[PDB]
């Protein structure tokens, strides 16, 4: 029935293995501290290489 | 009485700020925001214009001809002073009575309001509406239609000081009837039917929802057509009255309730640009 | 039958009490040293003007430059941003839509709505290409895996993965509890996810199609979804006045962006390139610019006339464009 | 070179293409069906003619109506329609909706939600009293009391500005005049004159319903145009 299908799923989806958070804060943090010299949005871009003015 | 003098000055120069001021105001709330950009929206432009030019162009040089009692400029420096003065009244009063009837039609029409009038069709009426002030205006003082035969007058129309107003039987009493007595009428017809409609509607919802829990439409009534008919209403009376008869009236009193005419335009702003968005665009400016 | 209701309970307890022990330090804690980006300013390029009606949802092309926005009018108008002229306009059978995408390749548009039908139309050829139905509802969002599968997220509760060619649906994705209203796609196609009106949001994966991980941090509704550019996390938007940020990895919510001056829920949020800027467009009159790390608003973006209802950056992160309940869209830089 | 000629080009014919559009999308009213299922609203729209449209027009004016078919949160696409009409089942209050509550009061919450949706403050709706035959034999006949299912009905009155139907029994009278008041005590209690109720007496053998409902989308517009420059 439905409860099958939730009760199996809450099982299932438990299982898996969790990374410690400060490893996730560190590569987000890594990931845009490496990126952030191609955004166009974060840093004023040129006149000449702004397409839009 | 040169404290006098002086008083006048200050109140002429306040009038003139405040003119201004209002109206480009007005004119930039509409031009900044494209929210305000509406069909019926496009004849307040209009109006705001034309009370703009006439503030920045006769009542300064009409203050001046007051303090100075004589006219510095050149002789047809005045006549072109005249014909934007005539222009810009009639052009306002005119630019009144199209926004009287767009509301009319608002109201009175629900359903075909929508379609009837479009941005197009605004730009033509607008356009319309400025090309026939100009008419009454332009074509017969350039043309030296509304010169009138009296002595004196004829006599003065040559000398530099002389640029007070003279006409005759003719060109006055069309003018006045063009620029004031018939928007005057059908503003005064579309009044009453939209009067009659708002009533028919307040008695339909009392009938409808009256147990459970005309004063303003009133109110608004009288702040539209109150501030323009005692503003206009006792120059073009006297118009016709000292050009019907000569010495009917003297000239202080033409002066002065012309005057009050032009100082109508100071209300117009107040009194239709008025609705909340204006406000809340006035709060965003200040 | 109750007996099995005590289990369901257990497991929740014991996935709860998994996700707190992994969680050492939030955070904001790391990010604390730290620089903030300051004030970020942004102007109106452009504004394209003609749409009849209140824009719903807008999806950049493949490149920087197209735009394809869907509007209560019955048209969809794809615009050239570089030059703000209109490229093509499509009418619909259905006058009241919800959604629009547009393909990587650039050649298909889908358009969904209150009409349960899936509509995708050939822009390189306007025809109909394929209306596809089974759908019990309204279709909130939907998105292109490639030229010739899609995602969308119906109001049935249910996500559905298409076929375009066979017209379809090859996998269904269910368990929400309430309507989707949102879905957003990895930088692969191997992982999407939905978040429904419900307090969940819950990570899908193709390959299988069975839900993988499933946060409720919210209180309220979700009305947006994006990824974060790597695909490694991803941020939702409420009706609650909270835009909230999770980890995939971590399984849990990182951090929460409020702030006591709005109220208002939150109706579009993504991601700027290199993830550093969260632009969410507020049920207000205006948009707000939110650091990613932290939660500081560096921007605010004003001048729509109403409720502003999509948001979206360019692939290659050059600028964003709004689309508000007012008839004009909106490209700031 | 020649492509800016093209976009051109292109724009042009889409610009008129789309003047034409709004001209003709301004021309027509929207309307929204939003009524119970029990309610026979399926009869009422035949009777006017995923998601069913209908056309219909009167005075050369153009009225599209919808009917859609939980919590809803579809009701935000209807931000901007000329009206919504409800459709209520008067004969409604013995019977109870399956799995039990009153279907009519099932109704007055559903209006309740409505009118103080945040995004349908404006839009005024149009009440129709659905099969009024049913109500008046119910309360004519049988054993079936208003106050012992709606406790309010023992103190209520029929009003004197009240004006019944010609040839009405007083009973009948009473009841849907309190099933209206009830309606309308839910619509004025809110509101700060945008949006307004129209109750609305109706029958499947009466034919005249699609000129109340012109009438009352006009009464809609003048009103709505009235407030806008304060007249009203
Ligand atoms: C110089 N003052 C003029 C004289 C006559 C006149 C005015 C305004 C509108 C008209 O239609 C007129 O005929 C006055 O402003």
């Amino acid at each position: 029935a439905q409860a099958r299908k939730l009760v199996e799923q809450l099982k299932m989806e438990a299982n898996i293995d969790r990374i410690k958070v400060s490893k996730a804060a560190a590569d987000l943090m890594a990931y845009c501290e490496a990126h952030a010299k191609e955004d166009p949005l974060l840093t004023p871009v040129p006149a000449s290489e702004n397409p839009f003015r | 009485d040169e404290v006098w003098v002086v008083g006048m000055g200050i109140v002429m120069s306040l009038i003139v700020l405040a003119i201004v001021f209002g109206n480009v105001l007005v004119i930039t709330a509409i031009a900044k925001f494209e929210r305000l950009q509406t069909v019926t929206n496009y004849f307040i432009t209009s109006l705001a214009c034309a009370d703009l030019v006439m503030g920045l162009a006769v009542v300064p040089f009409g203050a001046a001809h007051i303090l100075t009692k004589t006219w510095t400029f050149g002789n047809f420096w005045c006549e072109f002073w005249t014909s934007i003065d005539v222009l810009c009244v009639t052009a306002s009063i005119e630019t009144l009575c199209v926004i009287a009837v767009d509301r009319y039609f608002a109201i009175t029409s629900p359903f075909k309001y929508q379609s009837l009038l479009t941005k197009n069709k605004a730009r033509v009426i607008i356009l319309m509406v400025w090309i026939v002030s100009g008419l009454t205006s332009f074509l017969p003082i350039q043309m030296h239609w509304y010169r009138a035969t009296h002595q004196e007058a004829i006599n003065c129309y040559a000398e530099e000081t002389c640029c007070d107003f003279f006409t005759n039987q003719a060109y006055a009493i069309a003018s006045s009837i063009v620029s004031f007595y018939v928007p005057l009428v059908i503003m005064v017809f579309v009044y009453s039917r939209v009067f009659q409609e708002a009533k028919r509607q307040l008695q339909k919802i009392d009938k409808s929802e009256g147990r459970f829990h005309e004063h303003k439409a009133l109110k608004t009534l009288g702040i539209i057509m109150g501030t323009f008919t005692l503003c206009w209403l006792p120059f073009f009376i006297v118009n016709i009255v000292h050009v019907i008869q000569d010495n009917l009236i003297r000239k202080e009193v033409y002066i002065l309730l012309n005057w009050i005419g032009y100082v109508n335009s100071g209300f117009n702003p107040l009194i239709y640009c008025r609705s909340p968005d204006f406000r809340i665009a006035f709060q965003e400016l200040l | 039958l109750d007996q099995l209701r005590q289990e369901a309970e257990q497991l929740k307890n014991q996935i709860r009490d998994a996700r707190k022990a992994c969680a050492d330090a939030t955070l904001s804690q790391i990010t604390n040293n730290i620089d903030p980006v300051g004030r970020i300013q942004m102007r109106t390029r452009r504004t394209l003007r003609g749409h009849l009606a209140k824009i719903y949802a807008m999806h950049w092309g493949t490149d920087s430059r197209l735009l394809v926005s869907a509007s209560q009018d019955g048209k969809l108008i794809i615009w050239d941003s570089y030059t703000t002229n209109k490229v093509h306009a499509i009418p619909l059978r259905s006058s009241w839509v919800m959604t629009c995408a547009y393909a990587p390749s650039g050649n298909y548009v889908a358009c969904g709505g209150l009409d349960n039908i899936c509509s995708i139309y050939n822009l390189k050829t306007v025809r109909v290409s394929r209306e596809l139905a089974g759908h019990t509802g309204y279709l909130s969002c939907c998105r292109f895996l490639d030229d010739n599968q899609i995602v969308t997220s119906s109001g049935d509760t249910t996500c559905a993965l298409w076929d375009i060619e066979t017209g379809q649906q090859t996998t269904t994705f269910t368990g929400h509890t309430g309507d989707v209203m949102s879905l957003s796609l990895a930088p692969d196609t191997r992982l999407f996810v939905s978040g429904a009106c419900d307090a969940s949001a819950k990570l899908w994966d193709v390959r299988e199609g069975m839900c993988r991980q499933t946060f409720t941090g919210h209180e309220s509704d979700i009305n947006a979804i994006c990824f974060f550019p790597n695909g490694n996390a991803f941020a939702t938007g409420s009706d609650d006045a909270t835009c909230r940020l999770f980890d995939l990895r971590a399984d849990q919510e990182l951090m929460t962006y409020s702030h006591d001056n709005i109220i208002c829920g939150i109706t579009s949020v993504s991601f700027s390139k290199s993830g550093r800027l969260l632009l969410a467009g507020y049920d207000d009159f205006n948009c707000n610019v939110w650091d990613a790390l932290k939660a500081d608003r560096a921007g605010v973006l004003a001048g729509h006339d109403n409720r502003v209802s999509c948001l979206g950056v360019t692939d290659d992160g050059m600028a964003v464009a709004t689309g508000s309940w007012d008839s004009f869209l909106k490209i700031w830089n | 070179r020649n492509e800016e000629k093209a976009q051109r080009e292109a724009n042009k014919k889409i610009e008129k293409q789309l003047q034409k559009d709004k001209q003709v999308y301004r021309a027509t009213h929207r309307l929204l069906l939003l009524g119970a299922g029990e309610s026979g609203k399926s009869t009422i729209v035949k009777q006017m003619r995923g998601i069913f449209e209908t056309k219909f027009q009167v005075d050369k004016v153009n009225f599209h109506m919808f009917d859609v078919g939980e919590r809803r949160k579809w009701i935000q696409c209807f931000n901007d329609v000329t009206a919504i009409i409800f459709v209520v089942a008067s004969s409604s209050y013995n019977m109870v909706i399956r799995e039990q509550t009153n279907r009519l009061q099932e109704a007055l919450n559903l209006f309740k939600s409505i009118w103080n949706n945040r995004w349908l403050r404006t839009i005024s709706v149009i009440l129709f009293l659905n099969k009024q035959d049913l109500l008046a034999e119910k309360v004519l006949a049988g054993k079936s009391k208003i106050e012992d299912y709606f406790p309010e009905f023992a103190r209520y009155t029929t009003p004197e500005d009240a004006t019944p139907e010609p040839g009405e029994d007083p009973r009948v009278t009473r009841a849907k005049y309190f099933i209206r008041d009830e309606f309308l005590r839910i619509s004025t209690a809110s509101g700060d004159g945008r949006h307004y109720c129209y109750p609305h007496f109706t029958c499947a053998v009466d034919t005249e319903n699609i000129r109340r409902v012109f009438n009352d989308c006009r009464d809609i517009i003048q009103r709505m145009h009235l407030r806008q420059y304060e007249l009203l």
